[PDB]
């Protein structure tokens, strides 16, 4: 049968040597038997005298050159299906989760072709999410690349954790939280805590599935983490026509694997260190997140700017992919404004007057206006009194400080965690509420009866009995 | 209409996988020897033609 | 080629019957009934509104 | 007639500019101007009352 | 139905094929197989691999020959057997690629009909000669007052698009294309451009996106789309501008008049810097490979204005520069800019600070744009841009004492940037931007306050059009101001300004 021989281990690049005329293919997969379990090897080369080189992904130590290894034919496949929801599974495929063998529907390859150009949506669509301050300034959208930025466990987590809570009441989809890099410690807590917090029951509904990469796992598995999870999230919008939701940890760790990859590789890394297939990589990662007839992929990834330099490649490539970037900031979360979202930062292409209609977009730029004037006038407006207020000036002042609490809404998830009973607003029902702060209809109210709340129709009866 | 045109691509899938099976078949037979002479013949009539 | 061959006999052999009426309902849902919220709301309704308007409107400043 | 209602409001207006003809008269205004601007987004709001069946 | 398609498909590849030659593969991987035999190939020939992707020859070695895999590294494998397409690397032009989106191939990627073709032809061409080459003449209107004035361009006529990521910076140039309807969708075929729009190195979804506006607006029909989307691979990348001006100029040597906005070429470099390092020729400066100023200036230079004696030919070229981190200083920009005639560089600073286009005019030159203008537009435009470089002095040094002559400049400079402003997808005719463009030089937005000036804009059309469509429809046709037209539009501006 196929067997080879490994003819090489320098570093975990393994070159093996394949008896003739039943040759691997570029991509395919070759597994080795261990004592340690397998080791699965992705062909990336053909080095002729029917020998190849492939790349390793799991650890090559201990390897004796000359072990039969046997060819699965092709990518990594990965069991998918609605089994895999709420199960931990790491990037081989297998489960972590140790509840045991997952009930494998289908397994799919990880290489999976980009969807065509003839089956691309034609328009785009505005995913609901239940966030105000995110339906108002930078609404999600289907199909989309929505990059995260901001501070980390800061609630970062918890504002992922709501995103799922408002996932299942948005369509009653399904997630993926993929993490490429990712602390095992941090790992412990987010699983624990994500048990908790309910979107896993491991008796019973879990919509977000987890696919952990940990950062101890070879250079080369932690590139492949982020295909793996594109696949299960493709039975998802393929096979369940479901519009689901997928988070990816950092995509300089995304990056970083897969500059590693290419230096491993041999090839001549391209400026800043990155692949030269940098542009390539990343073009296939964030090309398989669309919206297809069927179903749509949304993709939340968390993008740590290195040096916080957004002159740098990394971060360069990521943006052109974007759509939009919701900007978390501390400075925000520390006025007490949960969502920690910095409504000035965050920046969308998916907020267009013509995208949401002309009469959000209008209270959108009005909101936006009135915060923007406010910020910077109380900047000198602090130092000089509020008596140094024009009539048109303490008008903005009130009207913007009245958003400001009022943009502030507490999160389902972090119902036990705040304390405060969840608010998750529709998005009819947003537009409503800037609509009415802007006609300054029922402001007149106290800040604190803004603060924390849902929206303007809810803070009528909120209003008045915080007031009373 | 949306499910229409669905459902003609479905159609499509499942019908090439119906081909699929077919060529599983067909390879099985002595047809895999009858054909072959097919192929020598015509090599035969082709190598001619140069 | 053997290959057209087979296909013919494959596609007259195998024939796909069209999916059941209610597999395509689970995708599409049918038909929608007229509107009919019927009657709105009454429009100044009396000459009881009309009385005390009368009434309670002198309020005129110069 | 809504161009009658909003000649004679600005009328109404520059007559309540003299001497004050509006106190409550305004708010009836701003009720009649509510549905009136209703209604020209209600006469736009409007596309074919029928089901194509022709191409469709 | 699908079984008739199907049944066609079969029927459709019935009958074998004479095979001459092949090599077979020895070493592949990093995009780039080595292979052997192969001895007849012709350099720069397209071999099509028994995976059956698409190649072109590189390195000719005496002993090996190393394809170029046109995408595709999955398929491709050791011991593969690549037959000799007997072809140099060409591409189907045509007249009937008109509303087709095509990939680098020609593979209709819209899957809208098959391919209508006249011809195809080789990738590499020859660039018109200096002695068949006729200067420019005519213009190219964008519907953009300050590009149509301030930063004038003609026909066939290269003419740099520089600026910051992601500023919609596509939207520029897309309504270049879309103000083309009033020569495209205009009957006149000696005013007609033919348009292609070459989106390289772009999200998928996004070109979708543009298809499905460029539909919207009924454009498709008067234009050709070549696409080399994200997702495609970097070589067919490479090939990809290089293909589309091939199609270019196949209009171009009809004689007829055509435009190629190659969007972004900054995609392309990218790409060229891939394929060369996994060539690991020397990395260059910047990492970017020492060839790639041959690379821009053989694409770039292949688009002229041709002379009376080829038929007057143009292919005006907008290669759209993608500055990173808007370093206006940067390796590629620098390079691009020496090639090409004049840049427009956008401003960041000006985009957020509420112009959406905002065009950024200082660093916007134009070398020889004026002389292909609409003489009305050199005339109510007379030293305009001038005017607007004392203004760009006045702004600098008002923050100051102020002379009430640097006031009134101030004043009429600040109004007059209030009067450039547009929004996206709103073209402005020939003929309309010729009167407002005299209101301001004739100093009428002194007389407008800066918040009114939007109102005065779009009422003095709307008043020219009432007032007198006749001097509008004069200045159409003439296409000059006669002493005249000066005096009647100096009293219908006075007219509308009373009112």
């Amino acid at each position: 049968p196929i067997t080879g021989k490994v003819t090489a281990v320098i570093g975990a690049i393994v070159d093996v040597h394949f008896e003739q005329s039943e040759l691997p293919a570029i991509l395919n997969a070759l597994e080795i038997k261990t004592p340690q379990g397998k080791l699965v090897l992705e062909v990336a080369q053909h080095l002729g005298e029917n020998t190849v080189r492939t790349i390793a992904m799991d650890g090559t130590e201990g390897l004796v050159r000359g072990e039969k290894v046997l060819d699965t034919g092709g990518p990594i496949s990965v069991p998918v299906g609605r089994e895999t929801l709420g199960r931990i599974i790491n990037v081989i495929g297998e489960p972590i989760d140790e509840r045991g063998p997952i009930k494998s529907k289908l397994r799919k390859p990880i290489h999976a072709d980009p969807p065509s150009f003839a089956e691309q949506s034609t328009s785009a669509e505005i995913l609901e999410t239940g966030i105000k301050v995110v339906d108002l300034l930078a609404p999600y959208a289907r199909g989309g690349k929505i990059g995260l930025f901001g501070g980390a466990g800061v609630g970062k987590t918890v504002f992922i954790q709501e995103l799922i809570n408002n996932i299942a009441k948005a369509h009653g989809g399904f997630s993926v939280f993929t993490g490429v890099g990712e602390r095992t410690r941090e790992g412990n807590d987010l699983y624990r805590e994500m048990k908790e917090t309910g979107v896993i029951n491991l008796e019973g509904e879990s919509k977000v599935a987890l696919v952990f990469g940990q950062m101890n796992e070879p250079p080369g598995a932690r590139a492949r983490v982020a295909l793996t999870g594109l696949t299960i999230a493709e039975y998802f919008r393929d096979e369940e026509g479901q519009d689901v939701l997928l988070f990816i940890d950092n995509i300089f760790r995304f990056t970083q694997a897969g500059s590693e990859v290419s230096a491993l590789l041999g090839r001549i890394p391209s400026a800043v260190g990155y692949q030269p297939t940098l542009a390539t990589d990343m073009g296939l990662l964030q090309e398989r997140i669309t919206t297809t007839k069927k179903g749509s992929v949304t993709s939340v990834q968390a993008v740590y700017v290195p040096a916080d330099d957004l002159t740098d490649p990394a971060p360069a490539t990521t943006f052109a992919h974007l759509d939009a970037t919701t900007v978390l900031s501390r400075g925000i979360s520390e006025l007490g404004i949960y969502p920690a979202v910095d409504p000035l930062d965050s920046k969308s292409r998916l907020l267009d007057a013509a995208v949401v209609g002309q009469e959000h977009y209008d209270v959108a730029s009005k909101v936006q206006e009135t915060l923007q004037t406010y910020k910077s006038l109380q900047d000198i407006i602090a130092i000089l009194g509020m008596d140094e207020l024009s009539e048109q000036d303490k008008l903005t002042v009130e009207r913007a400080r009245k958003i400001q609490r009022f943009l502030s809404q507490p999160f389902a998830v972090a119902e036990v965690f705040t304390g405060i009973p969840g608010k998750l607003v529709r998005l009819k029902d947003t537009v409503a509420s800037f609509k009415a702060v802007l006609e300054g209809k029922y402001d007149n109210i106290p800040e604190h009866a803004f603060y924390m709340v849902g929206g303007i129709e809810d803070v009528v009866a909120k209003a008045e009995k915080l007031a009373a | 209409v949306r499910y229409e045109a669905s459902l003609r691509q479905l159609e499509q899938r499942q019908l090439a996988k119906s081909v699929i099976s077919r060529v599983q078949s067909e390879l099985g037979n002595p047809k895999f020897q009858e054909k072959v002479l097919q192929q020598s013949i015509s090599e035969i009539e082709q190598l001619l033609s140069k | 080629n053997v290959i057209q061959d087979l296909y013919l006999r494959e596609l007259k052999d195998t024939k796909l019957a069209p999916s059941t009426l209610q597999d395509a309902e689970g995708n599409v849902k049918p038909w929608n009934p007229p509107q009919k919220p019927n009657l709105p709301e009454l429009e100044l309704q009396g000459p009881e509104a009309l009385k005390a308007y009368t009434e309670q409107n002198v309020e005129t400043a110069h | 007639a809504k161009s009658a209602a909003n000649k004679l409001d600005w009328a109404k207006v520059i007559s309540s500019l003299r001497i004050t003809g509006s106190t409550a008269t305004q708010l009836s205004s701003f009720k009649k101007r509510n549905d009136e601007a209703r209604r020209q987004l209600l006469e736009l709001q409007s596309q074919p009352t029928e089901v194509d069946f022709s191409h469709y | 139905e699908v079984s008739s398609i199907l049944e066609e498909r079969i029927k459709g590849v019935s009958d074998e094929a004479n095979l001459n030659e092949t090599g077979r593969v020895l070493a592949v991987g990093d995009g780039i197989a080595r292979v052997f035999g192969l001895n007849n190939i012709q350099a720069e020939e397209l071999v099509e691999f028994s995976s059956g992707v698409k190649g072109m020859a590189l390195n000719l070695e005496p002993g090996q020959v190393g394809i170029v895999l046109f995408g595709s590294d999955r398929l491709v494998k050791e011991g593969e057997l690549v037959k000799r397409t007997g072809n140099i690397v060409d591409v189907p032009v045509g007249p009937g690629l008109l509303g087709r989106v095509v990939d680098a191939l020609g593979n209709p990627i819209d899957g809208k009909g098959p391919i209508d073709a006249a011809g195809r032809s080789r990738a590499q061409v020859k660039a018109p000669g200096i002695l068949p080459r006729r200067s420019v003449h005519e213009p190219v209107q964008t519907g953009l007052k300050a590009v149509d004035a301030l930063v004038p361009i003609g026909r066939g006529q290269r003419e740099l698009i520089i600026g910051d990521r992601q500023t919609g910076k596509t939207a520029v140039a897309l309504d270049t294309i879309l103000n083309q309807k009033r020569w495209n969708n205009g009957s006149d075929e000696s005013k007609k451009l033919y348009c292609v729009y070459v989106a390289v190195g772009q999200k998928r979804s996004t070109v979708a996106q543009l298809v499905q506006t460029l539909e919207q607006h009924d454009a498709m029909k008067y234009s050709i789309i070549v696409a080399a989307t994200a997702s495609e691979a970097a070589p067919l990348q490479y090939l990809a501008p290089f293909t589309a001006a091939s199609i270019g100029e196949w209009f171009r040597d009809n004689g007829k008049h055509a435009l190629i906005v190659y969007d972004d070429l900054s995609k392309q470099a990218v790409a060229y810097r891939q394929l060369s390092l996994l060539l690991r020729r020397p990395p260059g400066r910047e990492a970017y490979p020492g060839d790639v100023f041959y690379l821009h200036s053989r694409l770039l230079e292949r688009a002229a204005k041709l002379s009376e004696k080829e038929g007057s030919g143009s292919l005006t070229a907008l290669p759209v520069i993608e500055t990173q981190g808007g370093d206006v200083s940067a390796y590629i920009p620098t390079n691009v800019i020496s090639i090409t005639d004049g840049q427009i560089f956008l401003e960041a600073e000006l985009f957020y600070k509420g112009i959406r286009p905002a065009i950024n005019v200082g660093l916007s030159v134009s070398r020889v744009g004026s002389a292909a203008q609409v003489k009305a537009l050199k005339q109510v435009a007379g030293s305009l841009k001038l005017f607007l470089a004392q203004y760009r002095e006045v702004a600098a040094f008002a923050q100051s004492d102020l002379d009430a002559s640097t006031k009134q400049t101030l004043v009429r400079g600040e109004r007059l940037t209030q009067l450039l402003k547009q929004n996206q997808y709103s073209p402005l005719a020939t003929e309309e931007q010729v009167p407002l463009i005299y209101a301001g030089v004739n100093g009428h937005l002194d007389g407008i306050e800066l918040s009114r000036i939007g109102e005065f804009e779009s009422s003095f059309l709307s008043y020219l059009k009432s007032n007198h469509n006749e001097l509008l429809t004069e200045i159409r046709e003439k296409g000059e101001l006669s002493k005249e037209l000066l005096a009647s539009l100096k009293s219908a501006t006075e007219s509308f300004v009373a009112t």
